[PDB]
């Protein structure tokens, strides 16, 4: 229960026998023997019993009596006893009359391992035995059998469809064939950027300020002059020298606020994004407004690419993220949810220290390069849209033809821009972006591309079939033995002939 | 439900007439659990029954059928907490059938 | 000194013994190297006792290790293996209901009233009754022990009662229940383990077989799924419908209980095909037992069949060699094997076939050293006379539908 | 001397006094009849050694004798047994907060094990030494001392063991609070095993009923199975497919949740049929609802039908008794009974007929004393004109895919 | 005896002189009676087992 168990064997051996090499030796070696034949015995016997770890074939055959499996198809006993062809296998054993030490060509060899029905790897023997137990327990569920097969063969890890792991069982259900949940992205200088079928709005008036008068600079301390916005002749990611530069003077705690129509909305997730270039500073400070003092702050390291700080003065903050762009450009996306509708502006601040807030002190004048601001509703950043004093609303695409998948765009795809899709179509799922169009500049309608995997209906009554192999590269012996309906390994329901076969 | 009187000693034996039968339970500390030897009407029923909370002591239908009853520990057996904290309860035939009915859908 | 692990052939861990040499080498190099380990000396006796204890420890550890797997286990150790898959050994009792009792009014019958049937029935009154002024009432009663001989309906004798109690009779209107006893199953439990190894499963041929076997008084069952549905015939027994499961249930259970079990293991959309005229015996002809769906809706239909009864015979020629006399211990062995009390060889079941070689093997495992010469068997239908010596052959096909039965007198042994 | 401590009824373990007496007798017979077996002598030392032996083995054997029975297994044996059905005992992890925002001064150094504390207990030890930079602000990594899902909400953390210079700690929302785990006990392992047994001890119909009734807002269920291999209206619905099952779900539950439960309880192969026209309301179009199998990202479509809604109308012509009652009480009682809030009576579940006798019984049940003169029930389609007088009948029988809802305004009470 | 559970359809035995051709199919009988001055030995290769 609780107060120890003793049972040491070494316990008999009093203080008198501390310099004996005798009684002490006898007890030492008797204790060692009892250890080896009880503790080690039961430890490796428990390892024998454990089906998850049964390298030892004795355990496998114990379990196969337990489950009633015919052992003829198994490949136990030590391997490397067949000659066949190759220096990695055995050779012809001849009559070594003089008994040479090399034992002629080989010490033996046999036709053990007759294929087309027999599996050799001991790892798969545990697999088939656990499969038999699952057949033993199974009442016919398909979700349960899929989850158990995942748990036993992939150890319950999700997998990509480019590999094609285990599939369903006897249930005459076509998975899809209509087309749903189309997440379309585009590849451009902004990277993988998804598109919206419903109108989406960027609420900033001007997103690329070229003059100081474009946005105000607000400073409660007013110790120094506000941060001035100046058109900097630096190549923007769009392919122009239209970026702006924002400089924080010494002793100044000012912040530039972009004018924006307010209120943004009550109880709505918002997302702020922008493109930044590393300048004199190394990081940027973002702030999403709310009712005083419920604002949310964050800082983004332009170089190391880490959200090293994000604070929620109230329930505001949800998440933060960062995205790379070539020529050393960065996009920082902050998602915030607040129940209030006091979104008056989004605050941006060139930070001196890595945790500098919107109003932290500036020892010197530090300038940063900014281009491409966008504050929007929803919870995911979208394609940049040039706004000149306008909260611009736009619809990325309209799906004109659902079944064939052809999609219409508002404007033709620029020469070189690419497309990607994710979802389910043609009775097949594609959880990863798939390309289907490259921009040409004169066309705006584009057909979708084939996702993947099997038509999926498998039309039939009271019978279906497995699908496996191009992922686990399983031995053909496994499939051949699996197809044997007489072994009684697979979970099955009376009246359903399900073949295994398949890759 | 009849609680069987117990004393806080490591290894003990108790005999009593319960459910129109002469039961005898010998409870002893074995390593780090409690084992029980159960005998009904002289002839022994089981040896070395490892004792657990809620789990009936007589587990094979050859022993507790028909209407003989069973013994249940509310918590995991521990002779240090015998008398108070831990109890052994005897269930008659119908009451043990009801307990099993509640026990088979847990 | 070692544990031999039979990898695939026995699943028995074998002790090696020969521990005396290891014990002697342990005493040596610890007490020195020149110890006179010869017996008739104190150290020799010490080493002998220590080796004996060590061999005993090996044997006991080997037995416990081997108890994990069946075929080498026994009660309360193989019972654990059975309980791993939910197989239960079984229990029983049998009461009798609605016994007519006529006596004077306003008389209270005391509990534990004795009531002996003509062949020493020894039935007990379990609950007290009071006689209404009509003079005839109904009481309930139970058999005293595990076994109760079938009570022929007569006027039950009154042994222990009150003053007024006049008499009590039995009518067919009274209820019944059939006991089943005697580990139940003792060593044929090893046989039943492979059958009911999927009791915990449902909606499969094996699960159907396991559950319908778990029904009491079901000696054997056969289940055919006929999954390549094209009418045709699959594994014997023709099938009218393409997809349908046919269940042949031996024994004499209750139709209601076995129907409930068959519905519990339903598989879903498989009908029950039991026609083809001679194929089996319909339990209730067309439109079998209705039963009620536990998920409440309609009274469905479950169709199973009873195997065709067959009467078997055995002719044995033995030599009574090795100076071991056994006049009529042969038919006991044959009937034990037929009833399935032997280990690993199920007796006369629905799918069985009466085989001379099997009968010979059972006879030999029961008693060896007789040099069995001839073991002709043959078999007939449920009725019919003896099939004459011309019919006695070595085997009977004994198609899947149909169950053979060997009576005690149907075995005739001849000494040569 | 060792007897048979193995026997058949489990391992019989004796007291160490008896074991020691047996070893002492063995030693006394081996060495000498009058040898001093005192614990300080070499022979007594050997006796004590062999008394610790021959009892350690007894205890080990009794510990692992019936280890294959899952109802009484323990520890790693239980883990091995439950890994057969996939119940895997979890690991005991700890909360692993990262980026904890700490404010200090100058270049203060933070050492391992400073043991910060949450506002409500939950001591977390810092696992990474860190020096605060010239900004006076840094981030650290902490791990909870205890185990399980220890909450680490956003807020300032109180310091238990702090050095000189450390001002405070707080958990910004940018911290990656990593949840831990609290393992899972043997009682919970047996809980999950019996739960899995209950799940996999049902046929298609009971599985469907249980899983769909488990969904919230599900008033009632009606599962009906073809099991004939021929399209026919065997019971209410003409199964448009030969081998299929048909399901009706009441209430206003979540479509995705009901579909997921049906898919989880799906026997497979036997497909779902929406039924023929006017055999329920085949919602979600002519194609079945697609769901994602939680096991594999592969979808499946499942089909189920809601009942055809019926507007019930009830006329009652009660006579007022001595106690004053209001017609609104009568209407409230009737609607409560129909909804089934009354104990005993199911109510107007799907596939339940509208009986004026049943509703009169409910009215009498809630309000005794009043007299009932004439009670009538009638049924119309939803959104249809109220039935004219004369159309009100004494009893309305309803199909197996319908359900009638009676509101307070659909009961006409006349006080005679 | 040694392998219970297996079902045997037909068993036949035959006896031939040592170092002689194996008897052809059909020469086997259901039982061979043997004289008083002989022994019969069966090796591994003198058993023909067919799985039906």
């Amino acid at each position: 229960t609780l107060p120890a168990y003793n049972s040491d064997i070494q316990q008999a051996l009093k203080w008198l026998h501390n310099q004996a090499p005798g009684i002490t030796g006898l007890i030492q070696r008797k204790a060692q023997w009892y250890d080896r034949f009880s503790r080690q015995f039961w430890a490796n016997w428990e390892r024998d019993v454990f089906h998850l770890k049964t390298a030892n074939p004795f355990g496998l055959m114990v379990w196969c009596i337990i489950l009633g499996t015919p052992s003829k198809g198994f490949g136990l006993y030590p391997k490397n006893s067949s000659w066949a062809f190759g220096r990695l296998r055995q050779n012809f054993i001849y009559s070594g009359t003089q008994v040479p030490p090399p034992a002629d060509a080989s010490p033996g060899g046999n036709f053990y391992g007759g294929g087309n029905a027999e599996i050799l790897n001991l790892d798969e023997i545990r697999k088939v035995l656990q499969l038999r137990y699952v057949a033993l327990i199974s009442n016919g569920s398909i979700a349960y059998i899929n989850r158990m097969l995942r748990y036993i063969f992939n150890d319950d890890e999700p997998w990509d469809e480019a590999t094609g792991l285990y599939f369903y069982l006897m249930d005459s259900t076509g998975e899809n064939g209509p087309v749903e949940n189309l997440a379309i992205y585009r590849k451009d200088w902004e990277g993988m950027v998804l598109l919206s079928s419903s109108p989406r709005t960027n609420h900033v008036l001007t997103s690329t300020p070229a003059s100081d008068a474009d946005w105000p600079g607000v400073d409660p301390a007013a110790s120094g002059i506000p941060v001035t916005v100046e058109t900097a002749s630096a190549t923007a990611p769009d392919g122009s020298a239209t970026v702006c530069k924002l400089t924080k003077p010494a002793g100044s705690t000012a912040y530039v606020s972009a004018p924006i129509d307010g209120p943004l909305g009550s109880g709505s997730t918002v997302t702020f994004s922008f493109f930044a270039k590393a300048g004199s500073t190394r990081f940027i400070a973002i702030q999403s407004a709310a009712d005083f003092p419920s604002r949310a702050d964050a800082v983004f390291d332009l170089d190391s690419g880490n959200v090293i700080s994000d604070q929620m003065l109230d329930s505001s903050v949800v998440s933060a993220r960062m995205i790379r762009l070539e020529n050393g450009w960065w996009r920082c996306v902050l998602t915030t949810k607040t129940v209030s509708s006091s979104f008056r502006a989004a605050y941006v601040a060139p930070a001196e220290t890595n945790f500098s807030w919107i109003d932290s002190n500036s020892s010197a004048a530090i300038d940063v390069l900014i281009w491409g601001a966008q504050i929007e509703l929803g919870d995911t950043p979208t394609g940049y849209l040039e706004t000149t004093g306008a909260p611009v609303t736009m619809t990325d695409y309209v799906l004109q033809n659902a079944q064939t998948g052809t999609v219409k765009f508002t404007q033709p795809l620029p020469t070189g821009v690419e497309a990607y899709w994710t979802g389910d179509w043609k009775g097949g799922t594609a959880a990863e972006p798939a390309r289907f169009a490259v921009g040409n500049g004169t066309q705006d309608t584009f057909t979708l591309s084939d996702p993947a995997y099997i038509g999926l209906p498998t039309s039939g009554a009271f019978k279906l079939e497995y699908r496996v192999g191009p992922a686990l590269n399983l031995s053909p012996q496994l499939i051949n033995l699996m197809n044997d309906r007489a072994v009684g390994i697979m979970p099955t329901c009376a009246g359903c002939d399900v073949k295994v076969i398949q890759e | 439900m009849k609680k069987i009187p117990l004393t806080a000693v490591p290894n003990q034996a108790i005999s009593f007439n319960a459910g129109s039968s002469y039961w005898k339970i010998r409870l002893y500390q074995n390593m780090d659990m409690m084992n029980a030897d159960i005998s009904r009407d002289g002839v022994i029923v089981c040896h070395g029954v490892r004792c657990f909370g809620g789990i009936p002591l007589l587990q094979y239908s050859r022993q507790y059928r028909p209407d003989y009853g069973n013994f249940v520990f509310d918590r995991d057996a521990d002779w240090t907490l015998f008398g108070d904290g831990i109890n052994l309860f005897y269930l008659d035939g119908a009451e043990f059938a009801e307990y099993q009915a509640l026990a088979t859908r847990k | 000194a070692n544990y031999n692990y039979i990898v695939d052939t026995g699943v028995i861990v074998a002790d090696t013994a020969d521990v005396l040499s290891d014990v002697e080498a342990e005493f040596r190099a610890a007490l020195g190297a020149n110890i006179n380990l010869a017996a008739s000396t104190p150290q020799g006796s010490l080493v002998a006792a220590e080796a004996i204890a060590r061999s005993s420890v090996m044997r006991n550890e080997a037995r416990i290790a081997n108890t994990i797997n069946p075929n080498v286990s026994f009660g309360t150790f193989l019972d654990a293996i059975c309980a791993l898959m939910g197989i239960e050994r079984g229990s029983d009792l049998s009461t009798f209901g609605y016994g007519v009792q006529v006596t004077g009014r306003s008389q209270t019958r005391i509990s534990t009233g004795s009531r002996v049937q003509t062949p020493a029935g020894a039935i007990f009154t379990v609950l007290s009754d009071v006689t209404i002024p009509a003079g005839g009432v109904a009481t309930i009663d139970i058999k005293s022990q595990e076994y109760g001989n079938i009570p022929l309906p007569v006027g039950n004798l009154i042994i222990i009662d009150g003053t007024i109690g006049w008499s009590g009779a039995k009518v067919i209107a009274s209820t019944r229940v059939d006991p089943g006893s005697r580990q139940m199953s003792d060593a044929e439990l090893k046989n039943a383990r492979v059958n009911r190894l999927a009791i915990q499963g449902r909606n499969s041929t094996m699960a159907i077989k396991a559950y319908v076997s778990a029904v009491p008084n079901v000696t054997s069952v056969n289940v055919i799924e006929n999954n390549t549905g094209a009418v045709q015939v699959v594994n014997g027994v023709s099938f009218t419908l393409p997809y349908a499961v046919w269940v042949c249930v031996a024994g004499n259970p209750d139709k209601q209980a076995v129907a409930d079990a068959l519905w519990a293991a339903h598989n879903g959309g498989t009908p029950w095909d039991y026609g083809a005229t001679n194929n089996g015996v319909p339990v209730d002809g067309p439109n079998g037992v209705p039963v009620r769906d536990p998920a409440s809706g309609r009274k469905y239909v479950v169709k199973w069949t009873t195997p065709i009864m067959y009467d078997g015979y055995v002719n044995v020629t033995v030599q009574q060699g090795s100076s071991s006399v056994a006049p009529e211990a042969i038919q006991n062995a044959v009937v034990n094997y037929a009833q399935g009390k032997v280990e690993g060889e199920e007796g006369l079941v629905v799918g069985a076939s009466l085989s001379a070689f099997e009968v010979a093997g059972a006879i030999a495992r029961e008693i060896p050293g007789i040099y069995i010469k001839l073991c002709q068997v043959a078999c007939v239908a449920a009725g019919s006379p003896a099939p004459a010596p011309g019919d006695f052959t070595s085997e009977y096909v004994m198609s899947a539908f149909g169950q053979a039965t060997i009576s005690v007198g149907n075995v005739r042994v001849t000494f040569v």
